[PDB]
RNA sequence: GCAGAGGCCCCGGGGGCGAAGGCGGCGCGCAGGCCCCGCCGGACCGGCCUCUGGUGCAGAUCUCGGCAGCAGUAGCCGCUAC
RNA sequence: GGACGCCCUGCGGCCGCUCAAAAGACCUGAACCCGGCCGGCCGCCGGCCCGCCGGCCCCGUCUCGAAACACGGACCGAGGAG
């Protein structure tokens, strides 16, 4: 049970906080479970979504893998490439339906030079905790 | 109605408007602990001395209470005297002195005087061994 | 509570126990213990005798300690003696050894003299007694005595 | 709250009720207009906290105590203890740390079924407490109480697990919901200091043990309580009325003759 | 089936309904005691409807009986069967209307083990 | 329409059974209840309505005057059916055996010091059902201080005390006052 | 009977295999009421013991919202006119 | 957030489509009131197959007494006072 009075258990004050969250807070409440071979070499558990990132959804709803080409973070929502709605007319512009990150594991990530060195903080102190403090 | 016993309550006096003559006590559970860390704080900021002054034993007023004493304000002049302690002195060594008090019996003086001696053997003046003394906890002597 | 009081029975009952004829309006006596000498004369009368008048001297300043006057009956001053000294005490009887009671440090200033005395010597020291104690006390050997 | 508004009543002759109307005409002010004021605001004037006895209130410590002893009582407050090997039931622990020992010692103890029945039974409560931060309702379960025991840690995330000292035992634990019977898992250091508690409390003597009806049906059935029995006289004859001309049997057992 | 029983004798078979229930929608049908000054239904004058008493109370030895013949237990669980199985010949078993139609398959084949009668056994089929 | 109203009275209610909640108060009288319909004695009848009286109705009885209330009668046993309190006035108890519901603490050290017996109503069903060798004993009802102001102060012949304060003179100082 | 609280509901209460609600129909109860069944509905809901209250409506020239019949009715007649 | 096709001077209509569902400007969708179709001659209580026979003044309310030519009340729904 929950020691910190600070935090606050209420409904309310909780829900406010997810719909009402900052950017930063967003990203990170929009992460996903990194894959085991992925884990594996990062030796971390997840990461937040990011462009270019390819997921797989294991939800029975909209289920496949692909990239993440936009993040909706206002709705806290991905879309993966080739999760789309059926199109009316075949001639239409495709429209994604949108993916909770939760609902998706990360095969592969876009690595950039930031990422490489953020997963590199959280696996250091990941070593302090994992050191038994 | 019958037979009752008149009541001697006043009527309520500014109850929707004025001063708010009401008080409520659910700030009490909180008051006890807010008091109680501010002893602690005290507490920790002295913490070879006691947190209380050694205070005189008095005779309680009034023939109700003249058979039973009870803790006071300050050991008189005359009292320190006895134990050979000037007012600034005694006061640096935790005891609390009262200048208005008056003896009144040669009795209290004694009684007085020795407080002063048992308390005298009791402290340990300092000018790593602080950090082994132990605080005295309540009334200094009780 | 709520829920088990009366009043919760009342609905469906419209004017809920005060009358048809004359129901529940606001203060129709009067407010608080007004009309005594009047229309409510028969109360103060029947079960409130004394109300009304001045009786006698004031203290405009009464000193509650000054008047204080705690009382012992001769039957409870035994009770005063712890039950394991009191035994003993009461079979040796004895006149150079007898109980030194001090009602004061007990708590009272005048011996009364309600009941009787056991039958063994004891001597009370008190601020005042009474005649009927004194006689009572002084018949079972006991000695009354004043204390500073 | 519906007093921050200004209403007067219309008057008598506007062909509207006397009720405190705002500028527009409006009902306002009263219990029965939309806007208007309680009839009876709630004030936090009430008294919240009742009071009660020290005598009274370790009455009832000791009497749940005593109910948790009974084995009869304690299944009836729902508590499975069929694996339980004795009730009272005191384990020699140490100080248990971690949870995944804790479930060692509540399955070799047996009650493992109980602390089972707690997990199983978490739910979403039925009403707008749901919406009031009481979301969720598990059974409660197996009490430990632990004197110079750290058995806090591991026996804490357990659910439906709850965790005393011996100094302060709490009576709303004691019996869940005005039901006395508390399965209480007690450790050895707790039972033994259980008497020297008794003793701390500064003047108590415990209320004077009295016996159950399971007593007084013996003594009503003693050789002396039913020797002094009197056996009553025959109860009366009824017999509904019947008209004796209509039956020679029925005359007869009126005037034989 | 059920035991025997003595012939169930409704003594009132109509519902009692509150006076002036048919004149007006907010007068609901429910039965309120007529307490009017000047009330016809409390004065029970000729014409008016009935007033409900304790005489019209049916035989304590059938009252709560289903026209089946027996009484009815109101089941929502497989164990809450087993009481209706603990010694019943005079009792039945009706499911609420929660349960689902995945439910009602075990209930109604732990009913068909122990031969207790299911009042709403064709529900949800 | 019959008429029984000429000549009937009313009916008056009494305490059949006891409005306590303590188990052990119920179980004592579901017993008497049983041993006076079993055996028809007055002194099982007494106790089963002494039992269902109110705590009013059953007042202390202190072992000084259990003992004046025994002085001819010592072989006896006393059966209170209430508390049973002590009088630190009276120094010498004599040794009695006494049935009480409850006695006090000092009332039981007191007793047994003494050298008698501290019985209860339990140990009285088994050894005497039906009260051989003993008394029913009752304190004084009226001692209490609600019953002493019942009546109206202020009548000619009232004898009773007013209420309140009342600090005043027009009724008080005498019957033309 | 309502709305909450603390417990229980023999492997841990009933629920997208359909909750509450709504509509129609039985049964049950002297009755307040309850229960089921069908249909709509689409996520919650209780029975019992203990506890708590802003706890039951036909009325108040009741409050607020809807809104009928009158009724295709009264009316749509200053300022000359198209 | 409404594919297509058919119709229309257009609006709009129809056929459907997207969806689990139109849920279509929105969840449920009550009563009052109303329209189409189908049944009936129609208030309540009782007996019968069921339209006859018999009974039945408008409640609430103060009042000695109200069906009153005393007063409040068109209807419905929610709120509404120890």
């Amino acid at each position: 049970m929950k020691l910190n009075s600070a935090v606050t258990a209420s409904r309310r004050k909780c829900r406010k906080a997810y719909f009402t969250a900052n950017a930063e807070t967003r990203a990170k409440m929009m992460s996903s479970r990194l894959s085991k071979e992925l884990r594996a070499e990062h030796k971390i558990k997840t990461m937040p979504i990011r462009r270019g990132d390819i997921v797989e959804i294991f939800t029975g709803g909209h289920k496949g893998t692909g990239k993440v080409v936009e993040v909706r973070r206002r709705d806290y929502k991905i879309c993966v490439e080739g999760i789309n709605q059926k199109a009316r007319n075949p001639e239409a512009k495709p429209v994604p339906y949108p993916i909770h990150p939760s609902n998706c594991i990360i095969k592969e990530l876009y690595m950039n030079g930031s990422r490489y060195r953020a997963i590199k903080r959280r696996q250091e102190r990941n070593a302090e905790r994992l050191a038994r403090i | 109605g019958r037979n009752v016993a008149f009541s001697n309550m006043r009527r309520y006096k500014c109850t929707n408007k004025g001063p708010n003559l009401i008080k409520n006590w659910f700030n009490q559970p909180a008051r006890k602990i807010r008091r109680r860390q501010t002893r602690l704080q005290k507490a920790k900021a002295i913490f070879p001395c006691p947190l209380q002054k050694l205070r005189p034993s008095v005779t309680r007023c009034s023939q109700k209470f003249n058979l039973t004493q009870r803790i006071g304000r300050g050991f008189t002049l005359r009292e320190l005297q006895g134990v050979g302690l000037s007012a600034g002195k005694a006061r640096q060594i935790g005891i609390a002195v009262d200048p208005r008090r008056k003896n009144k019996s040669e009795e209290s003086v004694a009684r007085n005087v020795a407080r002063l001696k048992e308390y005298l053997s009791k402290v340990t003046i300092f000018s790593e061994e602080i950090q082994q003394a132990i605080q005295h906890q309540g009334v200094v002597m009780p | 509570p709520t829920r088990i009081r009366k009043s919760r029975k009342r609905r469906g009952h419209r004017q809920m126990g005060y009358g048809r004829v004359g129901g529940h309006r606001k203060h129709p006596s009067g407010r608080g213990k007004a009309g005594g000498l009047q229309h409510k004369r028969t109360s103060f009368d029947k079960y409130h005798p004394g109300y009304f008048g001045k009786l006698g001297m004031r203290n405009y300043h009464v000193r509650r300690n000054i008047e204080y006057n705690p009382t012992i009956n001769i039957d409870k001053i035994w009770s005063l003696i712890p039950e394991e000294q009191r035994d003993g005490f009461l079979q040796r009887k004895s006149t150079t050894e007898a109980p030194v009671v001090d009602v004061t440090r007990f708590g009272f200033f005048k011996v009364l003299g309600r009941g009787s005395l056991p039958q063994c010597p004891i001597i009370i020291k008190a601020r005042y007694f009474s005649s009927d104690a004194e006689k009572k006390l002084r018949e079972v050997g006991g000695v009354p005595l004043l204390v500073p | 709250a519906g007093v921050q508004c200004t209403a007067h009543s219309w008057g008598p002759g506007r062909a509207v009720a006397r009720l405190p109307r705002k500028h527009g005409g409006i009902g306002a002010y009263a219990n029965f207009a939309r806007g208007g004021h309680m009839a009876h605001p709630t004030t936090v004037i009430r008294r919240w906290c009742r009071k009660v006895n020290l005598n009274q209130r370790r009455y009832a410590v000791a009497s749940a105590l005593a109910a948790s002893a009974n084995a009869a009582l304690v299944e009836a407050r729902g508590h499975r203890i069929a694996d339980v090997p004795s009730i009272p039931l005191v384990v020699d622990t140490d100080n248990v740390t971690k949870t995944k020992d804790a479930l060692a010692i509540i399955k070799a103890v047996g009650v493992l079924r109980d602390v089972e029945r707690c997990k199983d039974s978490r739910h979403i409560r039925a009403g707008r407490g749901k919406m009031r931060n009481r979301r969720y309702i598990t059974r409660k379960g197996p009490l430990v109480i632990y004197n110079t025991e750290d058995v806090a840690r591991g026996f804490r995330n357990l659910p439906g697990v709850d965790l005393c000292h011996v100094s302060s035992i709490r009576l709303l634990e004691l019996a869940p919901g005005s039901h006395p019977g508390r399965l209480i898992l007690w450790t050895k250091s707790a039972f033994a200091s259980l008497d020297d508690v008794y003793a701390a409390k500064q003047n108590y003597t415990l209320p004077r043990s009295c016996i159950t009806q399971t007593d007084i049906e013996r003594i009503l059935q003693s050789d002396a309580v039913q020797k002094t029995f009197v056996p009553k006289r025959d109860p009366l004859v009824i017999e509904r009325k019947v008209d004796p001309f209509s039956s020679k049997e029925a005359l007869a057992r009126l005037d034989p003759s | 089936h059920p035991l025997p029983h003595k012939i169930i004798i409704k003594k009132r078979k109509n519902k009692f309904i509150r006076f002036q229930s048919e004149r007006f929608v907010r007068v609901k049908p429910s039965w309120r005691k007529p307490r009017g000054i000047d009330s016809p239904m409390r004065h029970q004058y000729r014409g008016q409807r009935p007033m409900v008493s304790i005489g019209y109370g049916s035989d304590k030895e059938t009252r709560f009986m289903l026209p089946c013949g027996f009484f009815k237990h109101r089941i929502s669980t497989v164990h809450e069967l087993k009481t209706l199985f603990m010694n019943n010949k005079t009792h039945a078993a009706q499911i609420a209307h929660g349960v689902s139609a995945r439910s009602r398959k075990q209930i109604l084949e732990e009913a068909k083990k122990m031969g207790v009668r299911v009042l709403n056994a064709d529900a949800k089929l | 329409g019959i008429d029984l109203k000429t000549g009937i009275k009313k009916r008056k209610v009494e305490r059949k059974e006891p409005k306590s909640p303590n188990p052990y108060i119920r179980l004592l009288h579901n017993a008497f209840k049983v041993v006076y319909e079993n055996t028809g004695e007055d002194f099982t009848k007494v106790l089963t309505k002494r039992l269902c009286l109110s705590k009013t109705n059953r007042p202390v009885l202190s072992v000084s005057r259990l003992a004046h209330l025994m002085h001819k009668r010592e072989d006896k046993i006393a059966v209170v059916a209430s508390t049973v309190t002590n009088d630190e006035r009276l120094v010498t108890i004599p040794r009695m055996t006494i049935c009480a519901l409850k006695f006090s603490a000092t009332a039981r050290s007191r007793i047994e010091k003494a050298g008698g017996r501290c019985m209860s109503f339990d140990e009285l069903l088994a050894e005497k059902p039906t009260g051989d060798n003993c008394v029913l004993l009752q304190g004084r009802r009226s001692c209490r201080a609600v019953c002493k102001k019942f009546g109206s102060p202020g009548r000619p012949n009232s004898h009773v005390k007013p209420k309140g304060e009342h600090k005043g003179r027009r009724g008080a100082r005498g019957r033309h006052s």
